[PDB]
């Protein structure tokens, strides 16, 4: 918990509809941003923890 | 002396101050009605495309109305100071 | 333009971007001109008429 | 300037402000 | 101060961007109220 990852991701291609379809997700609030008008944008830097 | 005054208009332009001065407000109104886009009004963003961009109508509803309540009051500013601005200029009319 | 939406008319600029400059922002904070994401190219964006 | 503001021409322009002058100091 | 030092920043927030959009129409209302006075003034001025 204290120790999190966290992976830097560049120069790629994301569709984000496998997060969708899944249903083992028991939580998903995205805050921010819209993730259904995610694969219409384009962003300079993604980090995942 | 109309050569008199023909030397003191070419030598300086400070006489034309006082129309030299509506114009210049002219400008810093339009100026501040246009840097007034800039601000967020405590949107997340001060592009209209740019909230329509990212955020569905049930959280753009909310962004859009702050944006729209900031832009709207700044441009009611600039409406109540061009009309009494056009009040001085309805005086200064009245007097030329 | 990499999910920057609106809507102009996109002409041939003459404007020297430095190569690290990827759009230009115009004084009332709307886009003036951008660099085409796929070709190393500058173009104005003109509101239409 | 592309931001909805748009400046109207005067009725009057200069040409026809300066044939009113000049017909004043005529007169 | 009291809203500062009660609540949590996200609240505080919103109660301090409530409080500071009252106090500026007050404001604005004061400044065009000036202005309107200070035109009548000016008139008065002018008619001496
Ligand atoms: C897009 O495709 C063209 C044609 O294959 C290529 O020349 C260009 O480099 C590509 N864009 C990027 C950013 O690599």
């Amino acid at each position: 918990v204290y120790a999190w990852n966290r992976k830097r991701i560049s120069n790629c291609v994301a569709d984000y509809s496998v997060l969708y379809n899944s249903a083992s997700f028991s939580t998903f609030k995205c805050y921010g941003v819209s993730p259904t008008k995610l694969n219409d944008l384009c962003f300079t830097n993604v980090y995942a923890d | 002396a109309i050569g008199k005054i023909q030397d003191s208009l070419s030598s300086t332009a400070s006489a034309l101050g006082k129309l030299q001065d509506v114009v210049n407000q002219n400008a810093q109104a339009l100026n501040t009605l246009v840097k007034q886009l800039s601000s967020n009004f405590g949107a997340i963003s001060s592009v209209l495309n740019d909230i329509l961009s990212r955020l569905d109508p049930p959280e753009a509803e909310v962004q859009i109305d702050r944006l729209i309540t900031g832009r709207l009051q700044s441009l009611q500013t600039y409406v109540t100071q061009q009309l009494i601005r056009a009040a001085e200029i309805r005086a200064s009319a009245n007097l030329a | 333009f990499n999910g920057l939406t609106g809507t102009g008319v996109l002409t041939e600029s003459n404007k020297k971007f430095l190569p690290f400059q990827q759009f230009g922002r115009d004084i009332a904070d709307t886009t003036d001109a951008v660099r085409d994401p796929q070709t190393l190219e500058i173009l104005d964006i003109t509101p239409c008429s | 300037k592309f931001n909805g503001l748009t400046v109207l021409p005067p009725l009057l322009t200069d040409e026809m402000i300066a044939q009113y002058t000049s017909a004043l100091l005529a007169g």
